[PDB]
């Protein structure tokens, strides 16, 4: 079993700055190392084989170096195109094919506070006996966020759920919302229900929060 | 052109089987090596099986040993990927890639697997025991607890659906900017939950109207939901 | 429309053209000597026929130049092959694997000679082989990539082997390649075949102290106009100067957008149907 690990696993870089992916083996793979490129939902597409050889139509600020078990992708300059997931792959070593995990490349932007705004649960749901809080956190940066649900300051775990958008094309910020689910009859046993939003762009915990 | 198109992807019970295949064009089938990569939901590209160009030597991953085999009619310029036994770990996006020559145009390397030259579009298979499902649409309705200065925010809860995608937009897509439609979470249950929301001028929810469409292709589902401040 | 034939008979006609039929067997692999393709020893064609379904049985290889040396052989129309006396000193000839089974036991490919150690020592090979014929020498040769440090070891001495070819013109070296490839038929090395041309008043020259898979002669090159297609159609016995993958087609109309590859008198390809 050859191993192949990718470091870091994100990778944050200003636009038009340098960016330098590190891909190792576990083993030797000698040059039999080839780079992908692959942006959400979309297939991924080759950049690099022979660990250091361009494929056709690649830009030339992408460069690859290393032989044996160590190698590293090199982008000179970085575009709006070039931000997405990579991952190096060994072929032809005993096992056909070996992916690493993959490390992503992140635009880097100043810090940017998240808008928290509170949504209690529509009365249509609450007909059917289920009640969902949404807490939503608009376009901050970076990605780190800790959001926690108190409902009466007790804290919750284990039913909630959150997903987070992809860096937005303009402002590269990011955007979460988080759904607290609980049983109607639970939801009508409480009276504060509060989204409270740690990020590095607050100076202090912020609590959004309603009644009833 | 070369080209990959890849058909056979579905939804299956746990324990059951599907078959993909890979229709190939423009290059010589049986000269170049053939293999299937599966991408998980939000994870890594992980390779799972590769044919030699007769098809007559075959590897396999760990996982799917005994399960999935390979195979390929060199007659039909066809890649085939026969998974038995589903398992929920098998839920994937996936592809089939060609293997590039080594020594450039006019070489053959039929038993020798280098950097992947063309890859298919991709094919998701769908392993749980949930059915198809239509999702419930209810309104995150706009207030004062989501309204900053001028600027309000409102959206949908899209809840309860099997299996993915849902499609959504705002007044038809004539509303496109501030919109922020979240990934799925796939819940305990086995179905799926999305929102959606949009920031509009808050001095517009007297008047115009904010309706979020809501499309689930595999259930044949199309909602519609006014979201009314209250 | 009328002036373009769209239809074909789904059959290849062997009249006028001597067709030969591939089966199993592709052109390189009855030119190397598979042992399942050695039916096709010394054989001749108008049109050689590869089928998909042909399959290698012997050792797992590569060819870095296959499609000129196939061009080259196919419009030779033949496979008429010279055994010449090498000289080699030293080394022990005629190795097999069972990975290429010649009947019940081991084998190689007829018409490549696997040479390893003798003794404890592999000499440094120097052999020359003129040509004194007024025909061209096609020559095939190879060279072992081994899959570990002690197989290399093992069978040529020498920890890194060199092949090189050369004519009074110019030298190739080759330089094995040791690694562990994906296994086939139980092996983890390759083999690479090489070729090269000697015309009348060159000479060729084989020099190799390791993982040279020797030539055992050369095949008789004639300038000819035959050909080789890949095509799954049968061979049937009707008449037809024009041959596609698709099958035969009259070529009295001016265009024909039945396939972009024929061979013999054809109507120009056209894409309209
Ligand atoms: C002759 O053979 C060629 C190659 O097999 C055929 O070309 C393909 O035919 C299939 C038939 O359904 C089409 O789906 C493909 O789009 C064709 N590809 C190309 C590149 O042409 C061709 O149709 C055959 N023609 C006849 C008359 O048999
Ligand atoms: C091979 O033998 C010939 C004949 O003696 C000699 O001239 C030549 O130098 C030898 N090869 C090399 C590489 O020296």
């Amino acid at each position: 079993e050859i191993v192949m690990t990718q470091s870091p696993d994100t990778l944050s870089v200003s636009p038009g700055e340098r960016a330098t992916l590190s891909c190792r083996a576990s083993e030797s793979i000698s040059s039999n190392l080839a780079w992908y490129q692959q942006k959400p939902g979309q297939v991924p597409r080759l950049l690099i084989y022979g660990a250091s050889t361009r494929a056709t139509g690649v830009p030339a600020r992408f460069t690859g170096s290393g032989s044996g078990t160590e190698f590293t992708l090199t982008i000179s300059s970085l575009q709006s195109e070039d931000f997405a997931v990579y991952y190096c792959q060994q072929y032809n070593n005993r096992l056909p094919y070996t992916f690493g995990q993959g490390t992503k490349l992140e635009i880097k932007r100043t810090v940017a506070a998240p808008s928290v705004f509170i949504f209690p649960p529509s009365d249509e749901q609450l007909k059917s006996g289920t009640a969902s809080v949404v807490c939503l956190l608009n376009n901050f940066y970076p990605r780190e966020a800790k959001v926690q649900w108190k409902v009466d300051n007790a804290l919750q775990s284990g039913n909630s759920q959150e997903s987070v958008t992809e860096q937005d094309s303009k402002d590269s910020t990011y955007s979460l919302s988080s759904t607290l689910t609980l049983s109607k009859a639970d939801y009508e046993k409480h009276k504060v229900y509060a989204c409270e939003v740690t990020h590095q762009g607050l100076s202090s915990p912020v609590t959004k929060s309603f009644n009833r | 052109e070369v080209q990959l198109l890849e058909s056979g992807g579905g939804l299956v019970q746990p324990g059951g089987s599907l078959r993909l295949s890979c229709a190939a064009s423009g290059f010589t089938f049986n000269h170049y090596a053939m293999t299937w990569v599966r991408q998980a939901p939000g994870k890594g590209l992980e390779w799972v099986a590769s044919s030699s160009g007769s098809g007559r030597s075959t590897y396999y991953t760990d996982s799917v040993k005994g399960r999935f085999s390979v195979s390929r009619d060199n007659s039909k310029n066809t890649l085939y990927l026969q998974m038995n036994s589903l398992r929920a770990e098998d839920t994937a996006v996936y592809y089939c890639a060609k293997s590039s020559n080594y020594y450039g145009s006019g070489s053959y390397s039929p038993d020798d697997y280098y950097h992947m030259d063309v890859w298919g579009q991709g094919t998701t298979v769908t392993v749980s025991g949930a059915s198809t499902k239509g999702p419930s649409v209810f309104p995150l309705a706009p207030s004062s607890k989501s309204t900053s200065g001028g600027t309000a925010a409102l959206g949908c809860l899209v809840k309860d659906y099997f299996p993915e995608p849902v499609t959504v937009s705002w007044n038809s897509g004539a509303l496109t900017s501030g919109v922020h439609t979240f990934p799925a979470v796939l819940q305990s249950s086995g179905l799926y939950s999305l929102s959606s929301v949009v920031t509009v001028p808050s001095s517009s929810l007297g008047t115009q109207t904010y309706i979020c469409n809501v499309n689930h292709k595999p259930s044949n589902t199309k909602v519609d939901k006014r979201v009314e401040p209250k | 429309t009328e002036l373009v034939q769209s239809s074909s008979t789904g059959k290849i006609c062997n009249n006028p053209h001597r067709i030969l039929d591939g089966i199993d067997c592709t052109l390189i692999d009855a030119l190397l000597g598979d042992p399942h393709c050695d039916v096709f020893q010394n054989e001749t064609w108008d049109l050689f026929v590869e089928r998909s379904k042909a399959f290698s049985n012997c050792y797992p290889y590569d060819v870095p130049d296959y499609a000129s040396l196939r061009s080259l052989v196919a419009s030779s129309g033949t496979l008429e092959f010279i055994t010449e006396g090498f000289t080699w000193t030293g080394v022990t000839q005629n190795g097999g694997s069972n990975a290429c089974k010649r009947g019940p036991g081991s084998g190689f490919f007829s018409r490549l000679n696997w040479l390893t150690k003798s003794g404890s020592t592999y000499p440094v090979l120097n052999v020359t082989m003129p040509n004194n014929d007024n025909f061209d020498k096609l020559y095939i040769w190879g060279i072992h990539h081994p899959s570990t440090d002690q197989e290399q070891t093992s069978l040529y001495v020498q920890a890194s082997g060199r092949v090189t070819v050369s004519t009074r013109r110019s030298q190739q070296t080759i330089i094995p390649n040791i690694g562990s490839r994906p296994w086939v038929r139980g092996l983890s090395s390759r083999i690479s075949i090489y070729w090269t041309i000697v015309k009348p008043g060159d000479v060729l020259v084989i020099n190799s102290n390791g993982n040279l898979i020797a030539p055992r002669g050369y095949f008789k090159m004639r300038t000819g106009k035959s050909s080789i297609m890949r095509s799954d159609a049968p061979i049937d016995t009707c008449i037809s100067e024009c041959i596609t993958p698709n099958g035969s087609i009259p070529n009295d109309k001016p265009f024909q957008n039945v396939n972009k590859i024929t061979y013999g008198a054809c109507p120009k390809y056209v894409k309209q149907n």
